[PDB]
């Protein structure tokens, strides 16, 4: 609509809280193979 | 270890000539420096920013805290941040700010201070991450190594009791898991008495931070041995460049202030020459401090006086001026 | 075997996927040519400069001033060119210490990457390292980090160790875990539950030296095969 | 060495590994087994 130059506060990133207690553990149940290009 | 460097840039029009003479059209006579120094002292500023984005921005999510703080018996409050202060800093990073002695340009208002040098020519660019981004960054990294182990460096957080991420980590040096769960309540009264011996010495004999204070002194003696070198005349009749045109008179005057043109461009080819070789070792030392966060912080490493003089069981990072600070 | 297998054959082909698009993969490999080729036209730019003389070139000089009073602009001219020529062989010396702390890294990465596996956090992969996989590539050298990224998390309630006779029960390779109603042993990076047996855990110590010990029954698979 | 039920462990049915060959696994304690 209307294209322009913004100017913003340069984000971390997203917000995420643990769960930690003293009697949980988490164990994952599946997996992801994943190719990481390196130059 | 130094991670980052205090970002310099350097006007020609101003240190060469006078700011007030006709020397300027003398500049264009010596053609392309300023454009090569520009661009290495702009590389310069953007090594400095992709190093602590290299050390620093090792996560993508910003993990957050429990409001109940408890893990086991052990006291994480002077590395964890404190909500009094404004600048949401820990205990102890409050004491490594208070020790590197820098200039900051955190001062509202704007006889003199030593950023007079900027009337020569000579500014200090800010960084892109403030303080309190590496301080979030700090509180992020040390809300995944508490909360989660090696779990949130590669791949998913997955949560775990820190007595027993404390009981894996034993595992992995040579140590059975009996050893932690019967002496709990030592392991817990010599980590903290261990924590709180830490603020005892880095309030004492005045050099446990000379690695970050060394960077800033080498910045601050460049830029002197940089404005000391506006004085001498390199053999002219002075070093004031109106005073050459009122004394003597065109056909001598131009042998007697190209001395002075060459000389100044030789000492900022040559602050520029030191300036990148002090960015290379600031890069090498910030890749050493990148890998050591890898593999110290995001897990735990069987290299031997890598993270630590023993065995190596966490590390937690705490911000620091101009560099980041292990605790091994 | 065959999930694995999908896996990594579709994670190979989304390589080719993510290397004909976005126009700036290999930016760290332009940028060695486009330093040196800007270096390199920098040099030949400075010679229409005259230094402080009448005439850059060096031929309308001494067919223009005498033998004595062209020296004067002839050494203004050396000494310049001179200069730029150590300014750039300084610069190609501190870039040439760069590519060799590069080549450095990336020596010491196939050494630990390819000929082998490294249990180093984060040096080949963010993730568990399983293999690495190194291309050709002009003017240096592209590795494939496959890795291992867990996945599909639950979250159970653990225990740190077992109460059967009085006798404190501690895991060998593995962690207690419970879905609520009965207890189980599983390995830390995959779940796979199996019944608490005497095989799986080993006897260190009583009931009461343990913060946060439950109560369960430890099976054994000889007093089946002894009471018959 | 011989497959003696302490080099090894059991995990699943013999249907689903691509490639298995049948052998017999010697348990230690049958011998033994006098009660
Ligand atoms: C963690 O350690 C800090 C520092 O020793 C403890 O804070 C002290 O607590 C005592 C007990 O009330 C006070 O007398 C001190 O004045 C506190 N010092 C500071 C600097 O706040 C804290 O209580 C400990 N927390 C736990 C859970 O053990
Ligand atoms: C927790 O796991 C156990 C073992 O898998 C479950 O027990 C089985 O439950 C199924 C379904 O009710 C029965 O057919 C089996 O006979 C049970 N086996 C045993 C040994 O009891 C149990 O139901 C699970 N509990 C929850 C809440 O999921
Ligand atoms: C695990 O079992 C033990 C018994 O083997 C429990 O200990 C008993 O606790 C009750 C409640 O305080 C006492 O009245 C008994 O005298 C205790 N028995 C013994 C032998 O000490 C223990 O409470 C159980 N733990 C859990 C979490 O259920
Ligand atoms: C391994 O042993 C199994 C069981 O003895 C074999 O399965 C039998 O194979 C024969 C020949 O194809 C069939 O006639 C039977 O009906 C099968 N029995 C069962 C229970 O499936 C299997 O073929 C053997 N494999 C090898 C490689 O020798
Ligand atoms: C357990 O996992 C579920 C699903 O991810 C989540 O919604 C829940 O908050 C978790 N609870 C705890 C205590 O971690
Ligand atoms: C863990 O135990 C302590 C001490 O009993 C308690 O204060 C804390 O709330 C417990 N944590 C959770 C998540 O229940
Ligand atoms: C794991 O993920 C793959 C692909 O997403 C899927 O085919 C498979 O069924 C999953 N396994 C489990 C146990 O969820
Ligand atoms: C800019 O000017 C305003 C008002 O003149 C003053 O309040 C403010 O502190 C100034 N900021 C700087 C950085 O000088």
């Amino acid at each position: 609509a209307s294209q322009s130059i913004i100017a913003y506060t340069m984000s971390l990133g997203a917000e995420n809280s643990v769960a930690y207690s003293n009697n949980s553990i988490a164990i994952p149940t599946n997996f992801t193979i994943s190719v990481t290009t390196e130059i | 270890l130094p991670v980052s460097m205090t970002k310099t840039s350097v006007d020609c029009t101003m240190y060469i000539c006078g700011d007030s003479t006709e020397c300027s059209n003398l500049l264009l006579q010596y053609g392309s420096f300023c454009t090569q120094l520009k661009r290495a002292l702009t590389g310069i500023a953007v090594e400095q920013d992709k190093n602590t984005q290299e050390v620093f921005a090792q996560v993508k999510q910003i993990y957050k805290t429990p409001p109940i703080k408890y893990f086991g018996g052990f006291n994480f409050s002077q590395i964890l941040p404190d909500p009094s202060k404004p600048s949401k800093r820990s205990f102890i990073e409050d004491l490594l700010f208070n020790k590197v002695t820098l200039a900051d340009a955190g001062f509202i208002k704007q006889r003199d201070l030593i950023c007079a040098q900027k009337f020569k020519g000579l500014t200090v660019l800010p960084p892109l991450l403030t303080d309190e981004m590496i301080a979030q960054y700090t509180s992020a990294l040390l809300a995944g190594t508490i909360t989660s182990g090696w779990t949130f460096g590669a791949g998913a957080a997955l949560q775990i009791p820190f007595a027993m991420q404390m009981a894996y980590r034993f595992n992995g040096i040579g140590v059975t898991q009996n050893v932690l769960y019967e002496n709990q309540k030592l392991i817990a009264n010599q980590f903290n008495s261990a924590i709180g011996k830490i603020q005892d010495s880095l309030s004492s004999t005045a050099s446990a931070l000379g690695k970050l204070q060394d960077v800033v002194n080498h910045n601050a003696q460049a830029l002197n041995t940089l404005v000391k070198q506006l004085s001498s005349k390199f053999g002219a009749i002075s070093s004031v460049l109106n005073d050459i045109f009122s004394r003597l008179d065109p056909p001598e005057a131009e042998v007697q202030i190209d001395r002075l043109i060459t000389g100044r461009l030789q000492s900022l080819q040559t602050y520029v020459t030191q300036q990148l070789i002090r960015a290379a070792e600031i890069r090498a030392s910030a890749n050493l401090a990148a890998t050591k966060m890898s593999e110290c912080v995001l897990g735990q490493s069987k290299r031997v006086d890598f993270c630590g003089k023993g065995y190596h069981l966490m590390s937690f990072p705490q911000s620091a001026p101009h560099g980041v600070v292990f605790l091994h | 075997q065959k999930l694995i297998a999908n896996q990594f054959n579709s994670a190979i082909g989304k390589i080719q996927d993510s290397l004909s698009s976005t126009a700036s993969a290999l930016g760290k490999l332009q940028d060695v040519v486009n330093h040196n080729a800007q270096a390199l036209n920098t040099l030949v730019k400075q010679l229409s400069s005259k230094f402080g003389a009448i005439s850059s070139v060096l031929n309308d000089i001494f067919s223009r001033l005498d033998p004595p009073e062209a020296e004067v602009q002839i050494d203004r001219l050396i000494t310049g060119r001179l200069q730029s020529l150590q300014t750039y062989v300084t610069q190609q010396l501190i870039r040439a210490a760069e590519i060799r702390a590069s080549a450095n890294l990336a020596a010491t990465k196939m050494s630990e990457c390819v000929l082998g596996q490294s249990k180093r956090v984060d040096f080949c992969g963010k993730g568990y390292h399983l293999m690495s996989f190194p291309q050709s590539a002009p003017h240096g050298v592209v590795f494939l980090h496959v890795t291992y990224v867990p996945a599909q998390e639950k979250n159970f309630t653990t225990a740190p160790a077992i109460c059967h006779d009085g006798k404190a029960h501690f895991p060998r390779e593995g962690v207690f875990v419970s879905n609520g109603t009965h207890w189980f042993v599983t390995q830390r990076n995959f779940y796979e539950p199996q019944i608490i047996t005497t095989d799986n855990t080993f006897v260190s110590g009583n009931c009461d030296v343990v913060i946060g010990i439950v109560n369960n029954t430890v099976y054994d698979p000889l007093q089946p095969e002894l009471d018959s």
